[PDB]
């Protein structure tokens, strides 16, 4: 993908594109690994609010 | 002549209750520059989330 994005624009160091692209794949994956998004985040009982 | 003993009504000073007031009440021990606290509890209830 860092080879096509030179062949196709012109505009960067293949080099570059490389860790821009491994940034974008194992970073945003190892912030957001465990975080919830889908079910009930949180719960209160002595408040009542889910 | 005959009299009678002073009799008396005290009580605490607040007496806090409903349903879930326990942090609402817990939140006027904050106020109050409360800074240092003892908790006195049972042996169940220190191993049941009380």
């Amino acid at each position: 993908l860092a080879k096509m994005a030179v062949a196709e624009s012109g505009m960067g160091i293949v080099e570059d594109k490389v860790i821009k692209n491994h940034f974008a794949s194992e970073y945003i994956y190892n912030a957001y690994k465990d975080e919830k998004t889908c079910g009930v985040l949180s719960e209160d009982d002595t408040f009542g609010t889910i | 002549k005959r009299a009678e003993n002073m009799l008396w009504h005290k009580l605490p000073k607040s007496i806090y209750f409903r349903r879930g007031s326990l942090p609402i009440a817990l939140d006027e021990v904050i106020t109050d520059g409360h800074k240092r606290a003892l908790i006195v509890t049972d042996r169940f209830l220190f191993n049941n989330g009380y």
